[PDB]
């Protein structure tokens, strides 16, 4: 495509260190979105420097990598896409596009084994897909209002997070009759799992509050706004990143203290996503259309 | 034959997608005048300076196409009930902005979610657009028939669904939108949006929408069972509610991605036509819906020639009035006597002739001899009367052009036959009328009708009660709309106890010093919790023995049309919850000039006395 | 393409005789509802006891018939103002069964006749029938533009017509019009039939029918003259006459006998194809015609786009506001510093786009370097503004969403352009807009418009006057709607005195304190009899130079649309007398909330002040 | 007017209650060794007919420390009073400023403001506001007297107020106006049906960052009666320095302190409450850049309309 949408809304280095980017049109005559793909992660964000690049019919509320080669989004229309990079990984062409919530599409996630995906939607709904045959296993209308957010496990395939408007945190565990599980203020708004503790993970609200919680607590307050997302770095003792809707960039210890705070941003900070070679690199895209490079003090 | 809209959250392309719509078979289009997904922020740096357009235009669009295709919606990020303040302030401005941007379209209708139970800010809010600038928008709120916690698949470990039964619990969307009106003042501006869900509520919590403003019905695909050939339907219960809503005449909402991988729209259409089709009163009373006029009053006033015409035309009426004389010939005049009695039949307030016609088809088929006499105070319908006592009837009919309280009769009556009722029976003054004509009835004489009782049963419509408070009028009082009855085809409205009767009038009248004043008691149980805003009003007459008229909606004469019900309202409304009984006072007062009522409600709560002597409403002697 | 009918005096059967009109071409009949010769008694006997019927029967005609087709018309012997005392109460008795019995048929009009100066009985009786019960109809007034004591032949040796020359004196049929309104007070339901005659009389006799409720004209078959091939044609003086009420859109009748021996119908119908094609403006106002809109706010209110749509549907202010730039390049840039001088041209108060285009135009054609500003507080224009900038214009176009009076520009301007004009010119508070961006222009700046003026007109319309009654509201002074301008496409007026420059406004204000507050004095010479109800205001403004935009009647831009004259009205009308001058006073008052007129006549007689203190109306800051 | 300037100078205990709070910023300000070598800069924003000043300057000989006064003021009419103080009696110590004090243009930055532009609600004779338009004339470390004011609200019954208030109704408005705009009014045949909580809080100076004065409170009334309810009496308190404070609240109102009586917010309709229940209410307050007015409604233990939205009943003029 000739150009991509000042809204860019994800940002997820893969293995080697390319570069996915997602971004939608939140305005103007046309509300579309973009998948975008960096080989060289410093040209970013630019149309005409990039390795591979696809318009969908909608606009891009969430994506994640599925391995090294497909793109797992989730779009307003209501429909869950599956975009594979081909042999030489410079087309995206889409393999599924199933229109299962019938409501925008808001967020998404890939459970460990690789091959099953969960989705969260503003349809209150939470699906979990088989992704080879196409089609969605189960769905669970556990939550009252719309889903924020949804984590699958680091390691447990049948485990995964979810946090609504309802208030609500649940625990999931398919293997369980009644796999939801209510752990417990202000509304929760971003979901992430600790890298090492497969117990242990991170929740921030829309009082930009961020939380750890333990499954069988600590408290700080990083922003002024909503937390739009929380990402640990890949190091062996990793580093918190949250993102919010006050622009900026904090970094934070195991004790959730501030080491690295970044104004870069003019708009909102969508996504963020550490470097798999310099893991003192952490990238941060967001609505002002910067795709913004960190140095992190280690 | 149906008006339809589809509901959408994503529109990518305007144009595009409104074309879709269009081919689909809709009228109209639900979607978001921003992209729900973009949060705007007003208070802090450097969010708040956030450059660019901030939607698409509306040059997209022409004016028409903006007024009567695009229904707005609000931004689901909007929380103006939030607990946050800095996000509460947001959603403030950013609410005002949204719907200055409708207004700014002329868009016909913006929708507005009612899903929590604080949605006061939400009502603030509202009621300051309403009150800024040059509007006429309306705003549906959009509020769902079970809430969303209470329709929650009982997967939560350590938060189960609630096994228990709680008939007002489930009736809990009803006080969301109860609430949120009363907080907006019974705007004419806001309406209901009511959202299906999948599985329907008990009746009684469907009940608690009647008499509510429903402009709209949200049916998600997701609720329509596939059916053998693999098409979308509704279940026999959901079926009978699609029913209600059509007489309603709301407009039907398709929400939601094809699940049946339009033909919802079509299903609809089927529905539609597989309705029963409308009886005479039904086709009739069409248009009349809810609309308020005066009740008439044909002893102070003259009634029009077009007026006279349309009470002719009810032949139900005029074939009972036939029967009721034909009956009482043979039990005066026996076989015998055929040709040597004569029976006085006087029409007291003949009109333009349709009694005195009836009253000559019974001499016909009764075969007995009968002397007319039409009197009428009416000038312009005794000129009516005049030319058929010249072109058709002769020395037969009497025409007397007085009031039948001060003509002085030749000779005493057999039978006197009137047509004086109103909608609640005595409205219209038959007690003073035929009392007054009554020494000139033989000591055995008798009159048709005989006997004739008011009914009453007390409402619930906030429709009704938005009406009447349109009927306000300058140099008066600015309470008299609710002291005063009204005629009025009832219809968006739930009765909450069945009619009771009211007052009770006998002719003749040979009770000891009679009294046409009365003074009445009625305790109404109600096994419903509602809003009581009027009492329907309706009557029943015995003409002759078992010759009747009714417009009791439980014994109503069938195609009848001559009447519609009465509503006596009330300046404010009243709470009543289940078990609860109503209890309500009807006076009949009068003097030598004035004939009126008054009432008050003692039950469960007092209300004022309306309309204390007369000084909102008198029916002239 | 003429509404018509005829008048008849003799109808001997109903149905035949309509179906003869019909047939004829007519659209309606006047025929007496009472047979004409029938005299009725009402008080002493044996005459009042006449039996019978007293007139045909409703049941003649159908509903739609009585009140589509039958204007009725009072019987000629009642005479209500009789000097004979049982003639004066036989009369008001008999003149209310006419009216109630026309009443009763739902007749669409009634005519009564004004053929004396001493009309007051017949007024009080028929107000006293207007406030008895439930109407509708309209009462056209028979009144002949000449009395028929003043055109008759000068036959009679000791009664000589007076040869003599009165001026006044040759209008006493309008008094007899005017003095009965007066008595009605100004009923909605009372209007003009007026009857035409023989010769004319002067034109200021007739220009006193100017501004009055004429709904008929009655044109009797006596004043055709005759053609070359048999057939009724009218004088060029009386075809004037028919042109002037075609504008008005009376419906014509034709009264009397066939003296041709249909034509005269035929004859109306060619002299209606034989008018000027309608203007631009004249057909673009069309439905417009008298009717009161308030004078719009764009400061205090955001103009909605349906709106803004018709202000930019005006190609004539466009091309004048182009071309007025275009001198100002060519005036400022000379063919020398072509590239090397860019001007900074600020739009303040943009709109979605109009002047920013025409600025752009005005570059191309003008050939020099320009870089545009287009401020907008009005949010919702500015959505269409960012849109238009993104997808076309680019960084040539700066968008500036905020108030031209709080902006901190980046540089001074050379040329600050604006269209805050309504039609009494700084009625939308141009002056202190363009003030409020003054200090931003460069000290040798250009404003587009450089000067604007208000005008103001005295005038004549009871149509009007009687409007603005209509316009009383619950809540507020019951006077209130006379202390407020109206903007109005005046038509059915008389303007009483030519327009006079009132308050004049300059762009750049060098005057060492300048102040926008005013005070004009007036004096308007009245060559006419007459009755005064407003001032008709206009305006004219000079964008640059010779290029210029007025909406001053006798200086009209051709086929701009953009505004209509304002109209500010008196609570009372004044009476002014040939010779006599109106003397009024306006002012412009504020504070920093509101701006505001008020204004006062002090001459023939002074009035109240009107809007003292802005208590019916302001203009918001 | 002149006659009521006078009564609210005849209100010893207010004004001995300024002259103090002005006595300890002095000595908290000025050090017994800077005794003459500082001068504060003092300026009686809002002074009225000079009670203020006359605080200002007894503050100054009991506190023994060098004051430099200004007293501005923008009803002209008061300031001939000013004016004819300063020439008889005051002297160039006293700089009268005819002026609003959100416009004008002062020469030098203040020590200490002080004012009394308080109404029995508070904040509702727009404090607020002015003190807001003067805050940039104030010294980084500077003292505004008052420095906080905090207004409270508690439900009560009245028929006889609440048929008061019915009693209002005005032609040429709407019949119902008279319940949707507050009356200050000296409450005695009443029954206060729970116990005052605070409502409005403002702060001066005031560092917020975008500190906008709109506000939106809930209160939650526990009501262990049966009882009717008909409005809401508004009260206020204000800290004017430190200990120093003053008081309309009746369970802590300053002895003696006649300036102010309860303000009454009223209810078109009344409110049956059965022992138990709670009263629920809501309040806001409201602006534009000309007006600032309040909104009200009940929402429990049922609902009211809102009371005067949009400043359709009652505005206060900015
Ligand atoms: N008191 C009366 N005397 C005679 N006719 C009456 C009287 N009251 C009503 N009517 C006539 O009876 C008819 C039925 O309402 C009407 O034509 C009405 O005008
Ligand atoms: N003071 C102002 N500042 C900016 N734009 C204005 C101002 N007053 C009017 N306008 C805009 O100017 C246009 C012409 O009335 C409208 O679009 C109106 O909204
Ligand atoms: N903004 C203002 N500027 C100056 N004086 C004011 C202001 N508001 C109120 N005042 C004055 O303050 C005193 C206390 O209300 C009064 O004398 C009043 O006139």
């Amino acid at each position: 495509p000739a150009c991509m949408e000042r809204q860019l809304e994800a940002a997820r280095y893969r293995s080697d260190g390319a570069l996915l980017l997602g971004a939608s049109s939140l305005s103007g005559r046309c509300w579309a979105g973009s998948l975008w793909l960096f080989k060289d992660p410093c040209a970013a964000p630019n149309e005409g420097f990039c390795s591979a690049g696809v318009q969908t019919e909608a606009g891009v509320a969430d994506l994640t990598w599925v391995g090294e080669r497909g793109i797992l989004v989730a779009s307003d229309s209501g429909a869950v896409e599956l975009w594979e990079l081909d042999e030489n990984e410079t087309l995206i062409v889409s393999k599924f596009c199933k229109y299962e919530h019938d409501d925008i599409v808001s967020t998404v996630s890939v459970l460990s084994s690789g091959t099953q995906a969960v989705s969260g939607s503003k349809d209150i709904c939470i699906k979990v897909w088989d992704l080879a045959q196409q089609v969605v296993l189960s769905s669970y209308r556990a939550h009252a209002a719309q889903v924020t957010c949804v984590a699958a496990s680091p390691h447990k395939d049948s485990v995964f997070l979810s946090c609504s408007e309802d208030n609500r945190i649940l625990l999931w565990d398919t293997r369980c009759p009644k796999p939801a599980s209510q752990i417990g203020g202000y509304l929760p708004t971003s979901l992430a799992w600790h890298p090492q503790q497969s117990e242990v993970f991170v929740f921030g609200d829309e009082n930009g509050t961020v939380s750890l919680v333990d499954t069988k607590v600590l408290s700080s307050a990083v922003h002024s706004q909503c937390v739009t997302g929380l990402v640990f770095s890949p190091h062996s003792v990793p580093f918190l990143a949250s993102l919010s809707e006050d622009c900026s960039l904090a970094v934070l210890d195991s004790s959730l203290s501030e080491l690295f705070r970044s104004q870069a941003h003019r708009d909102f900070v969508r996504d963020a996503t550490w470097s798999p070679l310099n893991h003192s690199l952490l990238t941060t895209v967001g609505w002002d259309h910067q795709v913004v490079h960190h140095v992190v003090p280690t | 034959r149906v008006s339809s809209g589809r509901d959408l959250n994503c529109v990518p392309e305007i144009a595009d997608t409104l074309g879709a719509v269009a081919k689909q078979g809709f009228d109209f289009l639900c979607m978001p005048v921003f992209h729900p997904r973009f949060k705007r922020e007003f208070i802090q740096e450097p969010a708040k300076n956030r450059p660019g357009p901030q939607t698409r235009s509306d040059l997209l669009l022409s004016g028409r196409d903006w007024n009567t295709l695009i229904v707005g919606k609000l931004s689901p990020w909007i929380r103006p009930d939030s607990k946050v303040e800095k996000i509460r302030r947001n959603s403030e401005a950013a609410m005002l902005q949204e719907l200055n941007f409708g207004a700014y379209l002329g868009l016909p209708a913006f929708l507005l979610p009612l899903n929590q139970e604080d949605n006061t800010n939400l009502a603030r809010v509202l009621t300051n657009h309403i009150h800024t600038g040059h509007h006429s928008s309306m705003f549906w709120m959009r509020v769902p028939l079970v809430a969303p916690e209470d329709l929650r698949d009982d997967i939560i470990e350590n938060a189960p669904t609630t096994h228990t039964e709680e008939y007002s619990g489930e009736e809990k969307t009803w006080m969301w939108w109860h609430n949120f009106r009363t907080l907006c003042d019974y705007s004419k501006r806001i309406a209901v949006a009511l959202e299906i869900g999948a599985d329907l509520p008990s009746n009684h919590v469907i009940d608690r929408w009647l008499g509510e403003p429903i402009k709209a019905a949200i049916l998600p695909t997701s609720i329509f069972l596939t059916n053998k050939k693999g098409f979308p339907v509704l279940s026999k219960m959901h079926q009978r509610l699609i029913f209600r809503l059509l007489k309603l005449e709301v407009q039907f909402i398709i929400t939601g991605t094809n699940h049946h991988s339009c033909s919802y729209l079509q299903y609809l259409e089927y529905l539609s036509q597989n309705r029963p089709p409308p009886n005479a009163y039904e086709l009739f009373a069409k248009g009349y819906e809810d609309y308020l006029q005066s009740p008439l009053q044909p002893l102070m006033d003259n009634l029009e020639s077009q007026t006279y015409e349309v009470f002719e035309k009810d032949p139900i009426k005029y074939s009972q009035y036939q029967q009721a004389i034909y009956k009482c010939l043979l039990d005066r005049v026996p076989e015998e006597e055929k040709d040597t009695n004569v029976q006085v039949l006087m029409v007291l307030g003949a009109g333009r002739g349709p009694l005195v016609n009836a009253s000559l088809r019974a001499a016909k088929q009764a075969d007995r001899r009968i002397k007319l006499y039409a009197v009428e105070k009416n000038p312009n319908a005794v000129v009516t009367l005049e030319n058929w006592q010249f072109e058709e009837w002769g020395s037969q009919v009497t025409v007397v052009s007085s009031d039948m309280r001060e003509w002085v009769a030749p000779e005493k009556a057999d039978i006197i036959v009137s047509e004086l009722l109103g909608s609640f029976a005595d409205n219209e003054l038959s007690p003073e009328c035929l009392d007054g004509a009554q020494h000139f009835l033989k000591d055995d004489g008798v009159s048709i009708p005989g006997e004739y009782t008011s009914f009453l049963a007390p409402i619930s419509s906030s429709k009704l009660y938005n009406e009447v408070r349109a009927c306000r009028e300058k140099d008066r009082d600015p309470e008299a709309q609710f002291e005063m009855p009204y005629v009025v085809r009832l219809h968006n409205f739930h009765q909450l106890s069945a009619p009771q009767p009211c007052f009770t009038f006998s002719h003749p009248n040979r009770d000891p010093m009679i009294d046409n004043n009365r003074y009445c008691t009625l305790e109404f149980p109600v096994e419903v919790n509602t809003v009581l805003h009027g009492f329907a009003g309706y009557f029943e007459t015995v003409l002759y023995q078992d010759i009747t008229l009714s417009i009791r909606p439980e014994t109503h004469s069938p195609g009848m049309f001559s009447w519609f019900p009465i509503l006596f309202p009330i300046k404010q409304p009243i709470t009543v919850r289940e078990g609860q009984t109503i209890c309500v006072r009807f006076w009949r007062c009068s003097n030598s000039k004035k004939v009126w009522y008054e009432w008050a409600v003692t039950a469960p709560v007092c209300s004022a006395i309306h309309n204390p002597t007369g000084r909102s409403y008198t029916i002239g002697l």
